[PDB]
C-alpha cells in the first residue's frame, strides 16, 4: 500500500459521528476532544458543509 | 511406509 | 569444503545427501546391466527415490542422518530456504552493513537538534576510504595506500 | 541492460536443467587429500563448475587478463576470478525418474 | 525510547550523493518535528526543560 | 563411508593406528604421545607420520553448525575470503597497473617485454628468453635497462613505497 | 486484526424488527420480527440482554452484551459494518490506556482485511475462488464497457484476518517469506506466476529500488 | 572513625556457611575425605552400588559377577595454578577396588582400573576446568512424589499424577470418565485399575468394600468381572496389554522393574520420597518404592492409596486435598553433587552396557580388568558435564561478591526431564513459600525473570533440595533463643509470627500481634504464636540485604541495586560505604576476599609479596599473596597487607585486605560527596556530571588485565613460523618485539603495534603472477611469506606484564594438533573515570557519566569544598527509591562527624535520630565558622527568604536558627562556582556511596570501515582486528521504508553488504571522487535463485515484455 495517485474520482465515503451513547446506557454524549481529533484531523470533505457561520 | 521391513518381507 | 584447524575440513551437510543420491544411482545403472532381479532393482530404486527426497526435503517421510555424533537433520535444501531452524528469523534478523558504528550514548546539551556528537575516532574508521581521497588532495599523504599505512597504527597519525 | 520489472515461478523441463548445467557429476568424488584440488568428475571439478584461482588456469597455459573469454587447449579452463565457480551449476542423470517430493506431499 | 544508563546506539553512512540526499532532506532529525501517529508534537520540553520553564 | 576417498592401505594403517593407541590406553593412565604409537605400530612410524594421519582420520565438520551460545549464529559467516580481493586490493591493482603500464610505455620493447612476457605472461631461461639475439643483448639491455628504469623511478618514486 | 470468535460472542439480529421475549425456566429467547416474519433467538443463562421487550433493532444490532463476530456483523450489516466496527473497537483498548493514534492508520490495515471478495458468477475462471477486489473491478469494467457480452461477475465481499490476509496475496514473493514456503512456491510455480513487484517486502528481496 | 549500629532484634543465631550449597554438596557427593569404611554412601559410592553387581547369566555360559570394594582416590595429576597456567582441568584420579568371579574355580580380583578424572572444588567453592574458574549453578523440578491437580478442560473432578524421577521412570496418571472406562495411564494408553489391583491381588469384593465403601465410585472398579475373576492370569493379561508381540510367560520379569530396582526409586531409603507419601497420602511403603522379589508375589503399599486419596479428594472432605505446585515443599531443589552423581551415573551405564558386550567376548578366564573396562564413557560423560552442559558457566568474578553470588544460585532452566521455555507464566512468579527461601527481587532483568533466583540469606538445603529457613520458637507467650530449620511443608501446618514484634525477651509485648499462616497475613494472639521469624535479613538473599534502607525502595528497582553490585569492579583506592547494613565484614571473610589470621601469634616478615607470622604455638608459616592475578573477569585480585612487621595477632584478624576490602570490610565503590540538583542539562534523563577532582585523585581507577593469544599453526603450505622477522617495513614497529618474536616485558603496547610476530605462507597454493613481476622489480628474492601478527585490537592497550611461550619439548602441557606453539600476552591498564562510563547506587540509580567538569566552576558549599558529584533530581520521583535520599542526608552527618554508621534492612536508623545526629553534624560545620571569626553571608541571608517563603523555614527565627532548621532537613545553601551567587533555594548534598561499571566489550566502541567477508553468505564479517558490520535488521528496513529514504535502503542490501562487484566498484569510486557507482545483484540474492534452482523449481527474471533480463552477469551462459 503506498501514495501514488491523482485525486480518486470514487466519492464513495465515511461519516465520523460526534456523539457516543452507551456508558451510562443510552445518554448522548459528545465524544471525547482528541478522539474526534483522531477521525477527523487533516481529513478531506467528502461534501460541502455550513456550520456555524 | 518406512523402507527397511518392506524390502525386508520383499525378499523374504 | 574448507580448511579449518590442522586435519579438520569443514562442509555443508547438503554434500553428504548429494553422494547419497549419487552412489545409489550408480549403483542402480551396474545394477541393471549385471543382470536384474526384480526384488533387488525395485530395493534400490526405492532407497533412491527416498534419497531424492533427502536433498530436496528431509524430514517429510523420515529423518536422514549423519553418522553417530549427530542426529541431526542434514539441512534440506528447503530448510535451507524457508529457514527451519530459524534461518528466516536470523534472515529477517537482518543482514550487515559495511559503514557502519555502535558505541555507548550520552546527553549533548549544547548540541543542537540539526547536529550530533560522534567521537572522531569512529569518523575515522567509518568515513576512511573518503579520507584516504582527501589525505592525496592535501601534502598528508602522497597516495592511497600511502594514507592507509598512514593510519595502519594510531600513534602513527599527524 | 534492461530494468527487471518482472520475476516468474515456474516448472523445470527436464531439458530446462541440462540448458542450466555443465557437464555431468557422475561421481561422489569430493576432493583427495593429497591434494586438495577436485577429484574427478566429482561434485567438484573444474570443467564441470568453473575454475580455481584468480585469474589463471589449473596448468598454466596461460595466466593473464589479456585471453580473457578463451579456453586452453589440452585442458578447459575459462576465467574471471573463483566466482564464476560458484553462480555455475551441475547436473546429475538420474537412472530410472523419480519425483518432487514438494508436489507429492 | 532512551534513557543513558547504558543504552547504546548504532549508527551508518549513507554513500551515494544521492543516499546523503533523501538522508538529510527527508530523513535529518529537525525537519521531522511533528509525529506519524498523532499530528501531535514528537520533539517537545521533555523532562527538565518543562520543569524549569 | 568418507566425505572423501581414501585408499584401502591407509584405512587398515588407521585401524592398526586406532588399535594400536587402545592398547597404549591399556596402562600409562596417558594417552600415548606421537611417541608410543610410533614405536609400538613398527618400522618406519614416526611423530610426524602420527600426528599426520589422525589430522586425516578426523571426519569433516558441518561448514553450518550452531555457534558460540547455540543460537541463530551458523559457522559459515565466521569463516572469511581471501580470493576475492577486499576493495583496498582492488584500488591497488588500479594504481599497480596504470603506473606500471605508465612505465612500460617509456621502454625499448625488445628485451622489455621479453623478460615482462617470460616472467608475468606465460611462466617465471635467458638464452630460450630472447627470440634471435643471444645472451649478451639480453643481459646488456635487460640490466641496463632495468636499471634506467629502477633509477629514473628512484627520481620520481611510484613504485619505491613497496605496493607489497 | 484477526477477526475471530470472540470470547462472550453476543447475538446479533440478522433482522431489523420488534422485539419479544419470554420466561420458561432453562433457557431465554429473543424474538425478533417485523410484518414479514420472525426469527427466534436462544440466549443461554448467562446472556444479560441489552434489549427489552418492545423496540426495533437494526441490523446486526448488540442483542447480547459484549462482543461481537465480524463475519456475522459482515453478513447482516454489509461490509461497511464491520470495518467501521473493527477500528472502533481497535481504537477502544488504545484510548484507554493514553495511546493517541489517528484512525486513518488502522483504517489501512482494515481495508486489506476485505480486499478479497469471493466469486460465484464466473466469466473467466470459475467461482469459488476469492480474489482481489479491485482485480475484479478490472475485468469486470472492460467485460461490460470495451468488450461487450455482458458477463457479470457476481462476487461477495470477504472478510479474513490480518495474518491471513496476507498469508495469501498477489505476489508469491511475499507469501514465500512466510514458513510456509513450501507451499507458497509449489502453486506459485505451476501457474508460471509472474510476481509483478508492487510491494515493498517483495522488491526488497531483490535488493531493487524501493 | 567510629561505628554506631540501630535496630535490635536479637539476632538469635549467625548466617550459615554462605558457600555451603556448593561445598557441602560436592562433599557428601564425593565421599572421599572419609574411608569407605564411614556410613555417608550417597552419590559416586552411591552411584557405584547401584551399576556395580552386573548379574549376566544365560544366554550361551554366564554366572558373571563383579562386585564392588572400595572406592578410593587421592593424588592430583598437577596442581591449581599449573592447571590455570597451562590449559588442563584439574581433576582427581579414580580407582576403586573390583573382582569378578566365575561358576568354575577362581574369581581374579584386578584391584585398580584408573577410569574418569573428575574434577575437584576450589577452597572456595568453584572449579577449575580448561583454563578458566566455572561454577555449576543449582535447579529446580518436581520432587519425585504424589499429587492431584484440577483436570485440563472439562471443568469436572480432577485427576492423579505420580512422579517417579529419573526419566526412564513411569509417569501414572488416573483419571475417570464413568459412562463406561477408568484411566490409568503409565506410559501413554489407559486401562483397568483393577487388573492391576488383582494382579497384586486386590480383589473386587475386599476393594469395593474395604476401599470404596464411602467411595460410590467403587462401581467403575468391580464393572469388568470377566478379568478380575483370574488373578496371576491378569498379569499375563496386562503384558499382553503391552505392545512388541512379546511372550506371555516371563514369570517376575518386567514386573520387577515397577517393582524394586531402578526405574522407581527416590535416592535414600526412609526420606527421599516416602515423605511425599506419609505426610500427602498413605500411610506406609516397604521398601523405597513399591518394591519386593521374595515369593514373586509383589506388594504394593502405594497402588491402592493413591486412588483411595483420588476418590478421597473427589469427596467431601478426608482433608482439602489440592495440589498447589509452586508450594515450596513441592519444588525441590538440585544441590551441585545430585547434578553431578546423576551424570555420573549416566555414564556408569553406558559403560555397563559396553562392558555387557564383553562378558561374552572375553575367552574364557582372563577378562578381569581390560576385558570388562574400558574408561572411554564415564570420560566423555562428566567431561562434557563440566565443560559443555547448559548448567555450567564462566564464573562471576567481577568481584567476591559476584562470584560469591553466582555460587548459590538458582535455575528451573536444565536437563529436559524437568521445566523447559514454553512454561513459567506461574512459575516466575515469587510464590507465597518463596519466603526465607527465595529472595523475591533477586531474579535478573527480563527474558529471564523468575526462572534463575538466588536464595535468600538463611537458606540452607537440608537433606534433600527442600530450601528451609530459620524459625525460633516460641512457647506460650515465651520466645526461645532455639531454633528449627522447618520445611517448606511443615512450615504451614504452624502459626508463625515476624522478628519486628515488640520483645521483652522472652515474653511477646502486645495483645494484638502479626503472624503469618501458610501464605496469609493474619493478627494473632499472643497465646496463638508458635513459632517466629528469626530476623529480616531471612526474608532476602545475601546480594540483597546489604542495600541500607531497603525498606524505602520499590522492589523493583532493588532489583537493579543487587544487580549492579554484582557488577562492580575493584577500585585500587578500595572505601567502604559511609553508612553500612552490617555484612560487608561477614561478605569478605566469608567469601574469600582478605587473608585472616589462623591462631595467636606475632609477625616475623611482612614482604610486598609475603607475610610469614609466628603462631605462639612455637610455628611460623609463611603466606604468598596472589600479587596481580588474572581473574575470569579481568579484575584485579591482590592482597595488601595491613599488619605492620612484629604485630601479636589475633586469631583471625586480617593480615591482608581483598581486591576490595578496605579493613576487611567490603568496598565496592566510593564514598563521594554530592549534590542533587539539576545541571544545565548535563545530567538529562539519566545522565551525571562528574568533577575532574575526583579524576585528581585516583578514587574510580580500576586496574584492567586482558590476556591475548596467538598460535603457530600448521598449514599445508608450510608451518606458521613465531619470528622476529616482519617481512613488509619498519624496525620501528619491531622495537618492542624485541625478544627475537615475543614483545619485551614493561612495554606500552598501542593499538595496532606488534604483539607477536607470525608468517604464514601467501597464497593458496600457488604464487601470484602479478605480484611476481613486482617482486623482481625492487627485489625478486625475498620472503614471499604473509604478515599475519598478533596485533594491538582497535580500542585499547596498555602496558605489557607478562607472556608465555609454548614451543616445541612441551614440558606437561596439552598443544592442540596443528598447533605448532602459541604466544600469550598478558596487557594491562589503568582504567580512570572517564565520559561514558556508567556508575550506579545501591538503589538502582544507574546514570553514566555525561560531562567531567573543572572544579573550578562546579557547586561549592559556603566553606571552599566543592561537590564532587551532581545527580538530577527528575530520576528519582518516577523511580519509587527514597533509600537514596534517605542515605545522602544520614551521609551529610557522617561527613563533619566524621563517622560511618550501619541502619540493618527493616531494623535500621529512623528519620528522627537522623533528624538528631543532623544537628550535632550543624555545630561542626557552622560552629568552626562562628569561631574561625564569621557569621552570614548576604547570600546565605537572600536564600534564607525565598526559603521562608518556600515553606522550609519557621519565619521570625534567626538566620543561625533557620538554617539549622535548614540544615536538619538534609539541605544547605551551595554557591553557583561559575558566578559566586547562590542557588535560591536549599539543596541537600551528602555521603553517597557510588560504583563504577564495568565495561563489557561491547563498549569498545566498534566501528567497521570495510573488512572479511564470509564465506558461504557474502555478507561483512569481524574477527580478531577488523570490526564486523553492525546487523540492519527488519525493524530498521521498514523504518528506512517509512521515509522515502529509496536508494539509502538499496546500499544498505546491495554496496555495503552483498553485492559483490558492488562494494569493489563502490570503493574504488569513492577513493577517487566520483558518486559510487549503481549498485549490482545482491548476492543473497543470486545465492536464492541457485538455492531454488537447486530444487526443480526454475526461477527466471524478466524484462518489459515478458522476456529474459540476466542477474548472472555472463556466467550463466554455458561454455
Ligand atoms: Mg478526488
Ligand atoms: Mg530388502
Ligand atoms: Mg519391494
Ligand atoms: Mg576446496
Ligand atoms: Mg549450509
Ligand atoms: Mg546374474
Ligand atoms: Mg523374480
Ligand atoms: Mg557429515
Ligand atoms: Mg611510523
Ligand atoms: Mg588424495
Ligand atoms: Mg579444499
Ligand atoms: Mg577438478
Ligand atoms: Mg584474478
Ligand atoms: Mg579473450
Ligand atoms: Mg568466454
Ligand atoms: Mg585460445
Ligand atoms: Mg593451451
Ligand atoms: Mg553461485
Ligand atoms: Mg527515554
Ligand atoms: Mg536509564
Ligand atoms: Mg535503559
Ligand atoms: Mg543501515
Ligand atoms: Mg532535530
Ligand atoms: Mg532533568
Ligand atoms: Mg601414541
Ligand atoms: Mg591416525
Ligand atoms: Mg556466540
Ligand atoms: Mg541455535
Ligand atoms: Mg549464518
Ligand atoms: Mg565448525
Ligand atoms: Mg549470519
Ligand atoms: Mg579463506
Ligand atoms: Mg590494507
Ligand atoms: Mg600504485
Ligand atoms: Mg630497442
Ligand atoms: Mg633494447
Ligand atoms: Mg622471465
Ligand atoms: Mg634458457
Ligand atoms: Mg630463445
Ligand atoms: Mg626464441
Ligand atoms: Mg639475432
Ligand atoms: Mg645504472
Ligand atoms: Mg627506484
Ligand atoms: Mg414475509
Ligand atoms: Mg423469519
Ligand atoms: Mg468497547
Ligand atoms: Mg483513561
Ligand atoms: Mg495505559
Ligand atoms: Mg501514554
Ligand atoms: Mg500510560
Ligand atoms: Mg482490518
Ligand atoms: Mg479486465
Ligand atoms: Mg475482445
Ligand atoms: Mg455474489
Ligand atoms: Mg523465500
Ligand atoms: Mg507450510
Ligand atoms: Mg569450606
Ligand atoms: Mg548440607
Ligand atoms: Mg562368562
Ligand atoms: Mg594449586
Ligand atoms: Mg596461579
Ligand atoms: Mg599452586
Ligand atoms: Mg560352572
Ligand atoms: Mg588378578
Ligand atoms: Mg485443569
Ligand atoms: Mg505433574
Ligand atoms: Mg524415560
Ligand atoms: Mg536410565
Ligand atoms: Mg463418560
Ligand atoms: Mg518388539
Ligand atoms: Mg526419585
Ligand atoms: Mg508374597
Ligand atoms: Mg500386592
Ligand atoms: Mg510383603
Ligand atoms: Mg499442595
Ligand atoms: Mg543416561
Ligand atoms: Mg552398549
Ligand atoms: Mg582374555
Ligand atoms: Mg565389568
Ligand atoms: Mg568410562
Ligand atoms: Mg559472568
Ligand atoms: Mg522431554
Ligand atoms: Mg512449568
Ligand atoms: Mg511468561
Ligand atoms: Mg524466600
Ligand atoms: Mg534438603
Ligand atoms: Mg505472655
Ligand atoms: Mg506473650
Ligand atoms: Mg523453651
Ligand atoms: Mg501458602
Ligand atoms: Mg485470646
Ligand atoms: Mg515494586
Ligand atoms: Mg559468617
Ligand atoms: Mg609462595
Ligand atoms: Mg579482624
Ligand atoms: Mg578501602
Ligand atoms: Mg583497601
Ligand atoms: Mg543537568
Ligand atoms: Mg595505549
Ligand atoms: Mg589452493
Ligand atoms: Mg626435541
Ligand atoms: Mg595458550
Ligand atoms: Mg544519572
Ligand atoms: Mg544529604
Ligand atoms: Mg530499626
Ligand atoms: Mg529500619
Ligand atoms: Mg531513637
Ligand atoms: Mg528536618
Ligand atoms: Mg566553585
Ligand atoms: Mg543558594
Ligand atoms: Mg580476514
Ligand atoms: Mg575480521
Ligand atoms: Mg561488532
Ligand atoms: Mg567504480
Ligand atoms: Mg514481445
Ligand atoms: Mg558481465
Ligand atoms: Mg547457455
Ligand atoms: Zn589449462
Amino acid at each position: 500500500i503506498v501514495v501514488r495517485e491523482a485525486d480518486c474520482g470514487t466519492t464513495n465515503y465515511i461519516s465520523v459521528p460526534l456523539f457516543q451513547p452507551d456508558e451510562v446506557t443510552r445518554s448522548l454524549r459528545l465524544r471525547k476532544r482528541a478522539d474526534i481529533e483522531a477521525g477527523l484531523y487533516g481529513r478531506v470533505l467528502a461534501r460541502e458543509v455550513e456550520v456555524l457561520g | 511406509k518406512i523402507s527397511t521391513s518392506d524390502p525386508v518381507r520383499q525378499y523374504l | 569444503m574448507v580448511q579449518v584447524d590442522g586435519g579438520r575440513f569443514a562442509t555443508s551437510d547438503l554434500n553428504d545427501l548429494y553422494r547419497r543420491l549419487i552412489n545409489r544411482n550408480n549403483r542402480l545403472k551396474k545394477l541393471l546391466a549385471q543382470g536384474a532381479p526384480e526384488i533387488i532393482i525395485r530395493n534400490e530404486k526405492r532407497m533412491l527415490q527416498e534419497a531424492v527426497d533427502a536433498l530436496l526435503d528431509n524430514g517429510r517421510r523420515g529423518a536422514p542422518v549423519t553418522n553417530p555424533g549427530s542426529d541431526r537433520p542434514l539441512r534440506s535444501l528447503t530448510d535451507i530456504l524457508s529457514g527451519k531452524q530459524g534461518r528466516f528469523r536470523q534472515n529477517l534478523l537482518g543482514k550487515r552493513v559495511d559503514y557502519s558504528g555502535r558505541s555507548v550514548i550520552v546527553v549533548g546539551p549544547q548540541l543542537k537538534l540539526h547536529q550530533c556528537g560522534l567521537p572522531k575516532r569512529m569518523a575515522l574508521e567509518l568515513f576512511k576510504p573518503f579520507l584516504l581521497k582527501k589525505m592525496e588532495e592535501k601534502g598528508i599523504a602522497p597516495n592511497v595506500k600511502a594514507a592507509r599505512r598512514m593510519l595502519e597504527r594510531q600513534r602513527d597519525i599527524k | 541492460k534492461k530494468e527487471v520489472r518482472k520475476v516468474r515461478i515456474a516448472l523445470a523441463s527436464p531439458e530446462k536443467i541440462r540448458s542450466w548445467s555443465y557437464g555431468e557429476v557422475e561421481k561422489p568424488e569430493t576432493i583427495n587429500y593429497r591434494t586438495l584440488k577436485p577429484e574427478r568428475d566429482g561434485l567438484f571439478d573444474e570443467r564441470i563448475f568453473g575454475p580455481i584461482k584468480d585469474y589463471e588456469c589449473a596448468c598454466g597455459k596461460y595466466k593473464r587478463q589479456r585471453f580473457e573469454g578463451k579456453v586452453c587447449e589440452r585442458c578447459g579452463v575459462e576465467v574471471t576470478k573463483s566466482i564464476v565457480r560458484r553462480y555455475r551449476m551441475g547436473h546429475i542423470e538420474l537412472a530410472t525418474p523419480a519425483a518432487h517430493i514438494w508436489f507429492v506431499k | 525510547n532512551a534513557d543513558f544508563d547504558g543504552d547504546q546506539m548504532a549508527v551508518h553512512v549513507p554513500l551515494s550523493s544521492f543516499a546523503q540526499a533523501e538522508a538529510r532532506i527527508q530523513m535529518l532529525s529537525a525537519h521531522n518535528l511533528l509525529s506519524p501517529a498523532s499530528g501531535e508534537p514528537l520533539a517537545k520540553p521533555s523532562r527538565d526543560i518543562i520543569l524549569g520553564l | 563411508a568418507r566425505t572423501i576417498r581414501i585408499p584401502v592401505h591407509m584405512v587398515e594403517t588407521i585401524n592398526k593406528l586406532s588399535r594400536t593407541a587402545r592398547q597404549l590406553q591399556q596402562e600409562l593412565g596417558r594417552e600415548p604421545t606421537y611417541e608410543e604409537i610410533a614405536e609400538a605400530m613398527g618400522p618406519g612410524w614416526d611423530a610426524k607420520r602420527v600426528e599426520e594421519t589422525l589430522k586425516i582420520a578426523q571426519e569433516p565438520v558441518s561448514l553450518e553448525t550452531p555457534i558460540g551460545d547455540e543460537k541463530d549464529s551458523f559457522y559459515g559467516d565466521f569463516i572469511p575470503d581471501e580470493h576475492l580481493p577486499s576493495p583496498v586490493d582492488a584500488a591497488t591493482q588500479s594504481l599497480l597497473s596504470e603506473e606500471l603500464e605508465k612505465a612500460l610505455s617509456k621502454l625499448s620493447e625488445r628485451e622489455a617485454m621479453v623478460l615482462k612476457l617470460r616472467k608475468g605472461l606465460i611462466d617465471g631461461e635467458e638464452v630460450g628468453a630472447f627470440f634471435g639475439v643471444t645472451r649478451e643483448r639480453i643481459r646488456q639491455i635487460e640490466n641496463k635497462a632495468l636499471r634506467k628504469l629502477k633509477y629514473h623511478e628512484s627520481r620520481t618514486r611510484k613504485l619505491r613505497d613497496f605496493l607489497d | 486484526f484477526e477477526a475471530r470468535r470472540p470470547k462472550a460472542k453476543a447475538v446479533i439480529s440478522e433482522i431489523d424488527g420488534v422485539v419479544r421475549i419470554e420466561e420458561t425456566e432453562e433457557k431465554l429467547s429473543v424474538f425478533v420480527e417485523s410484518e414479514g416474519f420472525s426469527k427466534e433467538y436462544k440466549l443461554p443463562k448467562e446472556a444479560r440482554l441489552l434489549v427489552k421487550d418492545g423496540d426495533y433493532v437494526e441490523a446486526g444490532q448488540p442483542l447480547t452484551r459484549g462482543a461481537i463476530d465480524p463475519h456475522q456483523l459482515l453478513e447482516a450489516k454489509g461490509p461497511e459494518a464491520v470495518e467501521r466496527y473493527l477500528v472502533e473497537e481497535i481504537q477502544k483498548v488504545y484510548r484507554a490506556q493514553g495511546v493517541k493514534l489517528h484512525d486513518k492508520h488502522i483504517e489501512i490495515v482494515v481495508r486489506q482485511m476485505m480486499k478479497y471478495v469471493e466469486v460465484t458468477d464466473p466469466g473467466d475462471s470459475r467461482l469459488l475462488e476469492g480474489q482481489v477486489l479491485e482485480k475484479w473491478d478490472v475485468e469486470a469494467l472492460n467485460e461490460r464497457l470495451i468488450a461487450e457480452g455482458k458477463t457479470p461477475v457476481a462476487w461477495k465481499p470477504l472478510l479474513m484476518g490480518v495474518t491471513k490476509s496476507a498469508l495469501s496475496t498477489k505476489s508469491w514473493l511475499s507469501a514465500a517469506s512466510f514458513q510456509n514456503t513450501t507451499h507458497v512456491l509449489t502453486e506459485a510455480a505451476i501457474a508460471g506466476k509472474k510476481d509483478e513487484l508492487i510491494g515493498l517486502k517483495e522488491n526488497v528481496i531483490l535488493g531493487r529500488l524501493i | 572513625m567510629e561505628i554506631k549500629r540501630f535496630g535490635r532484634i536479637r539476632e538469635v543465631i549467625p548466617l550459615p556457611p554462605l558457600t555451603e550449597i556448593q561445598v557441602e554438596s560436592y562433599r557428601r557427593a564425593l565421599q572421599a575425605d572419609v574411608p569407605p569404611e564411614k556410613r555417608e554412601n550417597v552419590g559416586i559410592q552411591a552411584a557405584f552400588r547401584e551399576t556395580f553387581p552386573i548379574e549376566e547369566e544365560d544366554k550361551g555360559k554366564g554366572g558373571l559377577v563383579l562386585d564392588f570394594l572400595e572406592y578410593r582416590l587421592g593424588e592430583p595429576p598437577f596442581p591449581q595454578d599449573e592447571c590455570r597456567e597451562k590449559d588442563l582441568t584439574y581433576q582427581a584420579p579414580l580407582y576403586a577396588r573390583l573382582q569378578l568371579i566365575h561358576k568354575d574355580t577362581g574369581l581374579i580380583k584386578e584391584d585398580e582400573v584408573f577410569l574418569g578424572h573428575i574434577p575437584l572444588m576450589t577452597e572456595d567453592g568453584s572449579f577449575i576446568i580448561n583454563g578458566a574458574d566455572r561454577v555449576i549453578v543449582s535447579q529446580i523440578h518436581r520432587s519425585p512424589g504424589v499429587y492431584f491437580t484440577p483436570d485440563p478442560a472439562r471443568p469436572g473432578r480432577y485427576i492423579a499424577s505420580i512422579i517417579p524421577l529419573p526419566k526412564r521412570g513411569p509417569w501414572i496418571d488416573l483419571e475417570v470418565e464413568p459412562n463406561g472406562v477408568v484411566s490409568m495411564k503409565v506410559n501413554k494408553r489407559k486401562f483397568p485399575l483393577v487388573l492391576l489391583l488383582r494382579v497384586l491381588g486386590y480383589d473386587q469384593e475386599t476393594l469395593a468394600r474395604e476401599l470404596g465403601a464411602y467411595g460410590e465410585l467403587v462401581q467403575g472398579l468391580m464393572d469388568e468381572s470377566v478379568f478380575a475373576m483370574r488373578p496371576e492370569e491378569a498379569l499375563i493379561r496386562l503384558f499382553t496389554l503391552l505392545r512388541p508381540g512379546d511372550p506371555p510367560k516371563r514369570d517376575k520379569a518386567v514386573a520387577y522393574v515397577y517393582g524394586l530396582i531402578a526405574d522407581p526409586r527416590r535416592y535414600d531409603l526412609g526420606e527421599a520420597g516416602r515423605y511425599k507419601a506419609e505426610e500427602k497420602l498413605g500411610i506406609r511403603l516397604s521398601g523405597r518404592t513399591l518394591a519386593r522379589f521374595e515369593d514373586g508375589e509383589f506388594k504394593d503399599e502405594v497402588f491402592l492409596p493413591t486412588l483411595r486419596y483420588l476418590f478421597a479428594l473427589t469427596a467431601g472432605v478426608p482433608g482439602h486435598e489440592v495440589d498447589d505446585i509452586d508450594h515450596l515443599g513441592n519444588r525441590r531443589i538440585r544441590t551441585v553433587g545430585e547434578l553431578m552423581t546423576d551424570q555420573f551415573r549416566v555414564g556408569l551405564a553406558r559403560l555397563a552396557r559396553g562392558v555387557r558386550e564383553r562378558m561374552l567376548m572375553g575367552s574364557e578366564d582372563s577378562l578381569t580388568p581390560a576385558k570388562l573396562v574400558n574408561s572411554r564413557p564415564l570420560e566423555a560423560a562428566i567431561r562434557e558435564f563440566f565443560s559443555r552442559s547448559q548448567l555450567s558457566q564462566f564464573k562471576d568474578e567481577t568481584n567476591p561478591l559476584s562470584s560469591l553470588r553466582h555460587k548459590r544460585r538458582i535455575s528451573a532452566l536444565g536437563p529436559g526431564g524437568l521445566t523447559r521455555e514454553r512454561a513459567g507464566f506461574d512459575v516466575r512468579d515469587v510464590h507465597r513459600t518463596h519466603y526465607g527461601r527465595i529472595c523475591p527481587v533477586e531474579t535478573p532483568e527480563g527474558a529471564n525473570i523468575g526462572l534463575i533466583t538466588s536464595l535468600a540469606a538463611y537458606a540452607r538445603v537440608d537433606e534433600l533440595g527442600f530450601i528451609r529457613t530459620p524459625y525460633r520458637r516460641v512457647v506460650g507467650g515465651v520466645v526461645t533463643d532455639e531454633v528449627v530449620y522447618m520445611t517448606a511443608t511443615e512450615e504451614d501446618r504452624y502459626t508463625i509470627a515476624q522478628a519486628n514484634t515488640p520483645l521483652e525477651g522472652n515474653r511477646i509485648a502486645a495483645e494484638r500481634v502479626v503472624a503469618r499462616r501458610k501464605g496469609e497475613p493474619v493478627i494473632v494472639s499472643p497465646e496463638e504464636v508458635e513459632f517466629m521469624d528469626v530476623s529480616p535479613k531471612q526474608v532476602f538473599s545475601v546480594n540483597t540485604n546489604l542495600i541500607p534502607f531497603l525498606e524505602h525502595d520499590d522492589a523493583n528497582r532493588a532489583l537493579m541495586g543487587s544487580n549492579m553490585q554484582t557488577q562492580a569492579v575493584p577500585l585500587i583506592r578500595a572505601q567502604a560505604p559511609v553508612v553500612m547494613t552490617g555484612l560487608e565484614e561477614r561478605v569478605v571473610r566469608d567469601s574469600l576476599a582478605a587473608l585472616y589470621a589462623e591462631e595467636d601469634g606475632e609477625v616475623a616478615k611482612v614482604d610486598g609479596n609475603r607475610i610469614v607470622v609466628r603462631y605462639e604455638d612455637g610455628r611460623l608459616v609463611e603466606y604468598p599473596l596472589r600479587r596481580f592475578y588474572r581473574s575470569n573477569q579481568g579484575t584485579a585480585l591482590d592482597q595488601r597487607p595491613r599488619v605492620v612487621v612484629g604485630q601479636r595477632v589475633r586469631k583471625g584478624d586480617l593480615l591482608a585486605d581483598g581486591p576490595a576490602s578496605e579493613n576487611g570490610f567490603l568496598a565496592l565503590g566510593q564514598n563521594v560527596l554530592v549534590a542533587i540538583m539539576p545541571f544545565d542539562g548535563y545530567n538529562f534523563e539519566d545522565a551525571i556530571v562528574i568533577s575532574e577532582e575526583l579524576l585528581k585523585r585516583d578514587f574510580y581507577t580500576s586496574i584492567h588485565i586482558e590476556r591475548y593469544e596467538i598460535e603457530a599453526r600448521d598449514t599445508k603450505l608450510g608451518p606458521e613460523r613465531i619470528t622476529r622477522d616482519i617481512p613488509h617495513l619498519s624496525e620501528a614497529a619491531l622495537r618492542d618485539l624485541d625478544e627475537e618474536g615475543v614483545v619485551r616485558i614493561g612495554a606500552e603496547v598501542k593499538p595496532g603495534d606488534i604483539l607477536v610476530g607470525r608468517t604464514s605462507f601467501k597464497g593458496e597454493s600457488e604464487p601470484t603472477p602479478e605480484e611476481r613481476l613486482l617482486r623482481s622489480i625492487f627485489g625478486e628474492k625475498a620472503r614471499d611469506v604473509k604478515d599475519t601478527s598478533l596485533r594491538v585490537p582497535p580500542g585499547e592497550g596498555g602496558i605489557v606484564v607478562r607472556t608465555v611461550r609454548l614451543r616445541r619439548g612441551d614440558p606437561g602441557v596439552e598443544l592442540k594438533p596443528g598447533v605448532r606453539e602459541v604466544v600469550r600476552v598478558y596487557v594491562a591498564q589503568k582504567r580512570k573515570l572517564q565520559v561514558g562510563d556508567k556508575l550506579a547506587n545501591r538503589h538502582g540509580n544507574k546514570g553514566v557519566v555525561a560531562k567531567i567538569l573543572p572544579v573550578e566552576d562546579m557547586p561549592h558549599l559556603p566553606d571552599g569544598t566543592p561537590v564532587d558529584v551532581i545527580l538530577n533530581p527528575l530520576g528519582v520521583p518516577s523511580r519509587m527509591n527514597l533509600g537514596q535520599i534517605l542515605e545522602t542526608h544520614l551521609g551529610l552527618a557522617g561527613y563533619f562527624l566524621g563517622q560511618r554508621y550501619i541502619s540493618p534492612i527493616f531494623d535500621g536508623a529512623k528519620e528522627p535520630e537522623i533528624k538528631e545526629l543532623l544537628a550535632q553534624a550543624f555545630e561542626v560545620y557552622f560552629g568552626k565558622r562562628k569561631g574561625e571569626g564569621f557569621g552570614v553571608d548576604k547570600r546565605e541571608v537572600e536564600v534564607l527568604r525565598r526559603a521562608e517563603k518556600l515553606g522550609l523555614v519557621t519565619p521570625g527565627k534567626t538566620p543561625e536558627e533557620q538554617l539549622k532548621e535548614l540544615f536538619l532537613q538534609g539541605k544547605v545553601v551551595l554557591y553557583d562556582g561559575r558566578t559566586g551567587e547562590p542557588i535560591e533555594g536549599p539543596i541537600v548534598v551528602g555521603q553517597m556511596f557510588i560504583m563504577k561499571l564495568y565495561h563489557m566489550v561491547e563498549d569498545k566502541m566498534h566501528a567497521r570501515s570495510t573488512g572479511p567477508y564470509s564465506l558461504i553468505t557474502q555478507q561483512p564479517l569481524g574477527g580478531k582486528a577488523q570490526f564486523g558490520g553492525q546487523r540492519f535488521g527488519e525493524m530498521e528496513v521498514w523504518a528506512l521504508e517509512a521515509y522515502g529514504a529509496a536508494h539509502t535502503l538499496q546500499e544498505m542490501l546491495t554496496l555495503k553488504s552483498d553485492d559483490i562487484e558492488g562494494r569493489n566498484a563502490a570503493y574504488e569510486a569513492i577513493i577517487k571522487g566520483e558518486d559510487v557507482p549503481e549498485p549490482s545483484v545482491p548476492e543473497s540474492f543470486r545465492v536464492l535463485v541457485k538455492e531454488l534452482q537447486a530444487l526443480a523449481l526454475d526461477v527466471q527474471t524478466l524484462d518489459e515484455k515478458d522476456n529474459p533480463v540476466d542477474i548472472f552477469e555472463g556466467l550463466a551462459s554455458k561454455r
